[PDB]
């Protein structure tokens, strides 16, 4: 019996050689290789094969290498590869990917894939699964911001905040033990992970120091407090003596220092630099040289990604809006034209490209769209196919280089930025089950179903008073991770070493799971998935032209962009 | 008025159709939460109507033709379904491949 | 050039199911009056008492369909069905309770399904 | 003094004799007892009954007689009576039912039913008060189903799932100990009484077991996890040590044996027959001749209650879609006819009104409508009232008889068949205080007040801005019940007696009420209350014509039904 | 806009009129909910126009007659009320037996 | 419709701009809410159609005038801000001082 590929793909999703479009792009994916065994594909419904005695084992009690979820026929899109397999969750984990069912009548079953009287089904055929996108430039200003995340494929959110402040509204920053004890307490309503940066500001260590110990999973340094060498300096010790990442919004205004002082400060440590390019903030013009360097973890926030039409009127007035700037003020107007360079935004498109700025983010409700850094990403990779071409390390037609290292961005590399990465960041075996699954129609626009510590927590899902769950109107909607004291079993509040030694989560009556930050100091460029290119990044003082190894870095924008007007109702 | 949390959410389902038929009277084709509202809210308007599921399940096919919408919407929407109150009370209408 | 959103490309070829496994036609009649579909994955000797065929060929086998699918027996209809072997470890339990081990214990599969009424066990 | 009967009835509400039209049916419900003294009606307001050192006692402390609340002059209509009284209510609990006020100066005051200063007081006059619904059926898949059943009167959700994955939206199952902790977790959160079922499929009694041992409540068998004999055997096995209810979903494709195989299977043991007509499932054509016999617990769900001219097409088109079945293939067609099949949906309204089908429910989000159980069980009363004459048993021309066994199938007998009718489904003195208020203009449309554990949980109520309660828009909405703490106090989470004798509750930090299922394995058919009927049911192999008795059960479907049109705005 | 919780909430009964408004258009005899958004909208519309409590008192009579809604609505209809800010701030208007 | 956050709340947009244009159809003077209602709708619109950022903040200032509003509820707004999606994804407009 021989079934035809067309035919093939629509009952189980596709196989080896199979190639998917990614929404209304031009990227196509290519299904690398196939866990299954041809004829005992997993599956579930009425006659279906995940039955008692047939694809579900009877005879296992849960501990007995028995799931308590299994995703079937999952194309998994990761850092790690584009593949066809099933996922096995356990314990909220990722304990299995590989071919789940019956080990008593299937072949190939991996073992500790076993579906037993304990397991759910969730069937990922035709879907494509990643894992949750981890934006780490949140700035908590709006608790509406949390489902706006989720409804785009957001699982994590590093940042900082206590709601509409003026500090907060411009710095991802909860200040003080106070303020982050506060914020701890509100994340436990909160359904998404979280981790609290606290103000990455002081000449004397112990007043830094304090927030880490009162539950700061790391620090942000930002020019609205005073960017200075000693701010940088404070931060930077404080973090290599309590094992968390330092984020940077440098000092725009060059006021006490250039790029080369803010460096010299630095002095080799480790830094996340928040909004490289600079339009996000940062050293007039030349910040975005910081993505050359060895010791920086260089990210994108989304407004400038990628280069259209619209971008600089766009953000020309913005920021002239948001820093009560006068037009007819003649400092205010060389400030801005200093600050929004369509120079730096073109060559930011190519130096995501390159694998040069490893990551991205949101910069939500501060200069960023907290549901549109998953969208943003693959807009820009498909820009970038129509500009440059496929890329030189490309095969049988595919953009499978391309997806690796742009899922990169807002997957694996800001949680290994973060320090996070044993928890989150990718489908790997031993991680929290935090998945998502698109239709490949909505793929980077709307998700299907967001699964949080392997629960649902939220779905595009219709009418609750229909006789079945499809009919209109299908709608973003919270599900049953969500609701009760399951809340807290299916997110991970990101806690420093300190805090936790120190019985934070207990003092403050935490119920989440305890995530520990580590592993921030050590790392470098060389770390970032797909994305760790070193390189001298020369930024023209009169023309802010960009160069990387002697070549002009430019791009036009585009008039148009996939995943947008076929989609969106406003 | 006793609304039911059905019938407040099917108000926006009525509100987004009107919004699309604003935008198809002044010359735009339709992207994809559009088409689906406005053959969602026919749907609705016809069981009001007193008309079968079995005549909406033919109109429903009628409402938006390919020249309509963007490219690829016809190709996004395989079914549209919706449930409304009959004059037999609520029941379960889904229109097929509704674009051609 | 036309856009489908989230079409596939599928790759030339055909996938062989149950590559490598031995493979045994049987006819298969259901004597009952109501109708009788038969999943993929059920091991074939346990499926309804009133199928009638030759209960043996059924023991280490099911259905060779692809996964997910039945075959459909109307009352009183005869047809040929292919079967494919199981695989794994071969060994079956629950269901109808005719096996409970190995399939290779063909005498006491075909004693209990004698005793309980499954029509062909010659 | 004399007042005549139209008046007395809008001041006090009806009295013995008074008819009452329920919605707009064709149905009439009569007074057959009043607990009041005529004269000294209990009642609320400036220059009432209910002041201080009147109706109200002055001189009683809580302990001493008094209640925490009175519903005055409410028409209670339950499977016990249709009759006239105040009800009083203490500790979440109904302890009395009666004459309210103080014995002071009243006549004929039940002795624990006080007014005193600890008295609440809703006022029942005009209005239907009956038990709150009790939905056996329930797929957990979209927490917003919650207010749509609060809005019809349903305040106990039995069934299970963990969101939209598919296991839970075809199948009543929250699968293993790890998702039915999660579940129960999630239940902390969810403004109504639940019980949770684990999956009936195994070959082995841990698997299953373990899932009671937990904190489940009962056990699903479903076709989709194979509803094989030895599923069946070994769930009923649990079911008989654990004292638990089973649900059945069986095997409608016969596959592994017909309805006397799946009987012989059950060998006389209790258990709950799903939709037992069989378009929701079940063994094709005869599954609803399971109804006839003394073991068999038997429900309907919603959507084929009552037959109508839409019905068929509907229900077709549904399972072609649900199945993704192919119009153009003969085994599809074939089977969605085997399934669908006017003769028996007809012969179910039939089987409702003689007493056979014991049970409502809805099938939430897989087959059924959250919010319609009570509703349709009245059209299914009225269309049966239309088409077969005013029962033999009735008297005065009320409809008394058919209300009795009507509301039974939706309030006392799900409690029964699930081992909680100690705690719920009936308005009866040492039961808790679930009561649901309805206008008689919309009765079994919309509830006015949902009272859940002796505390108003949801309301249809205006404008929270306006002077006084009733303006526009009047929409249901969760009241102080389901607010903060309170919900833990208004609401039971059901379980197993060992789940309890375990401390799952405590290992799980539960703060619901917890209610113990019991007596659920000594029951059979004669212990469902009005609807007690046992009988030889023939389904006719060639035509599925259904006999009863030698006779023909068929009606023809209606093409208008009350309870629609005039009230829904969609 | 600064839109308060009962701003936001009234928007909906404007909606249902309109919803409703269109189903008496095209010749349907309207049901419960239906006459009492377009009364209830009448008065809020009414308010914002400056009338006076006494003059939507006596209009909202006058708004639906038994031959514009289904069987039973005119004694389903006791009563309709409505608060909305008037030139000299929020008024309850209550319309009394809205339809004879 | 898939909808998301966004797109369930800015319906409301949407139909406030409708109420406060029936408003100033019937000779209101329009208030401070109706008037950035309709403001905000209008850019919300203009991106649908595919105008440009730079077009819209210029067009915003020409939609309500002077008298079109009461006293005072020029000088209240000193800019409205939309964010929609435009040909080339979700961008912000501010319109500055829109009504002279
Ligand atoms: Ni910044
Ligand atoms: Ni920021
Ligand atoms: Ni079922
Ligand atoms: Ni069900
Ligand atoms: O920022
Ligand atoms: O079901």
């Amino acid at each position: 019996m021989k079934i035809n590929r067309q035919q093939y793909a629509e009952s189980y999703g596709p196989t080896v050689g199979d190639q998917v479009r990614l929404a209304d792009t031009d990227l196509w994916i290519e299904v690398e290789k196939d866990y299954t065994t041809y004829g005992d594909e997993a599956n579930f419904g009425g006659g279906k094969v995940l039955r008692e005695g047939m694809g579900e084992n009877g005879t296992y009690t849960r501990t007995e290498n028995v799931l308590d979820l299994l995703l079937t026929n999952a194309l998994i899109l990761d850092y790690t590869g584009i593949y066809k397999a099933d996922i096995g969750v356990k314990d909220g984990y990722i304990v299995g990917i590989g071919k789940g069912g019956n080990p008593d009548i299937m072949d190939g079953v991996t073992p500790n894939m076993i579906v037993g009287t304990a397991t759910e089904v969730i069937a990922a055929e035709g879907k494509i699964v990643t894992a949750g996108g981890i934006d780490t430039h949140v700035h908590f200003i709006n608790p509406d911001q949390v489902d706006v995340a989720l409804a785009n494929g957001i699982t994590t959110l590093f940042g900082g905040g206590t709601g509409p402040a003026e500090g907060s509204k411009a710095t991802t920053v909860t200040p003080g033990p106070w303020n982050i004890e506060k914020m701890l307490k509100s994340t436990e309503g909160l359904p998404i992970n979280v981790g609290i940066l606290g103000k990455g500001h002081g000449s004397s260590i112990a007043p830094i120091m304090e927030q880490i110990d009162a539950g700061a999973a790391g620090l942000k340094i930002h020019e609205d407090w005073g960017a200075t060498p000693a701010s940088i300096d404070r931060s930077l010790t404080v973090a290599d003596e309590a094992d968390v990442q330092v984020a940077i919004h440098s000092d725009t205004l060059n006021e006490a220092g250039f790029l080369e002082d803010t460096l010299r400060a630095i002095n080799g440590r480790v830094i996340h630099s928040f909004h490289v390019e600079g339009a996000g903030g940062g050293h007039a013009p030349d910040i975005m040289a910081m993505a050359g360097h060895p010791n920086v973890l260089p990210s994108s926030t989304n407004p400038t990604r990628p280069f259209t039409v619209n971008t600089i009127d766009e953000h020309l007035d913005m920021l002239m809006v948001c820093h009560h700037l006068k037009q007819n003020i003649p400092e205010d107007v060389a400030f801005a034209d200093s600050r929004i360079r369509p120079e730096t935004i073109a060559a930011e498109d190519i130096l995501h490209d390159l694998g040069i700025i490893s990551m991205m983010s949101t910069d939500a409700l501060a200069m960023g769209r907290a549901g549109e850094m998953v969208l943003r990403t693959w807009q820009t990779a498909d820009k970038m196919k129509k500009q440059r071409g496929p890329l030189a390390e490309e095969k049988n037609g595919s953009d499978n280089f391309r997806a690796k290292r742009y899922v990169s961005k807002y997957t694996i590399n800001p949680a290994i930025a973060q320090g996070i990465a044993h928890e989150v960041g990718s489908i790997e075996e031993g991680k929290f089950a935090d998945l998502v699954l698109w239709e490949p129609k909505f793929f980077g626009v709307k998700a299907d179903r967001v699964i949080k510590g392997g629960i649902i927590a939220y779905a595009q899902i219709g009418d609750p008073s229909a006789s079945i769950p499809t009919p209109q109107p299908v709608m973003g909607r919270r599900m049953y991770g969500t609701v009760g004291d399951l809340i807290h079993d299916t997110n991970i509040t990101f806690m420093s070493k300190s805090s936790i030694q120190q019985g934070v989560p207990a003092k403050l009556g935490l119920k989440r799971r305890i995530g520990t930050v580590k592993n921030c100091r050590n790392i470098g460029k060389k770390d970032m998935k797909w994305n760790d290119v070193t390189t001298d990044i020369d930024i023209n003082p009169e023309t802010y032209e960009v160069k990387v190894d002697g070549e002009v870095l430019t791009c036009e924008p585009v008039k148009e962009l996939p995943m947008a007007q076929r989609y969106f109702l406003f | 008025m006793h609304l039911n949390p059905a019938e407040k959410e099917k108000l926006q389902i009525f509100l987004a159709s009107e919004l699309a038929l604003k935008r198809k009277a002044r010359g735009l084709k339709l992207n994809y939460p559009e088409a689906v509202a406005i053959i969602t809210s026919f749907i609705m308007e016809g069981a009001r109507d007193g008309k079968t599921v079995a005549m909406l399940m033919e109109e429903g096919k009628h409402v938006l033709t390919r020249d309509d919408v963007m490219e690829g919407v016809p190709e996004m929407i395989d079914d549209i379904q919706a449930e409304a109150t009959f004059p037999d009370g609520t029941k379960l209408v889904t229109v097929h491949n509704p674009i051609s | 050039n036309y856009i489908v959103p989230g079409e596939y490309r599928v790759a030339e070829g055909e996938i062989e199911i149950n590559a490598g496994r031995e493979k045994t036609t049987i006819r298969v009649s259901n004597t009952g009056d109501r109708p009788i579909q038969v999943g993929s994955h059920i091991h074939f000797v346990e499926v309804n008492k009133e199928l009638l065929f030759d209960r043996a060929e059924g023991i280490g086998r099911r259905l060779n369909i692809p996964s997910g699918t039945a075959a459909r027996f109307e009352p009183g209809e005869e047809m040929e069905v292919e079967l494919t072997e199981l695989g794994g470890n071969r060994e079956v339990f629950g269901i109808s309770d005719l096996t409970n081990g190995s399939v290779d214990n063909k005498e006491l599969i075909l004693q209990r399904a004698k005793e309980l009424g499954y029509k062909g066990v010659e």
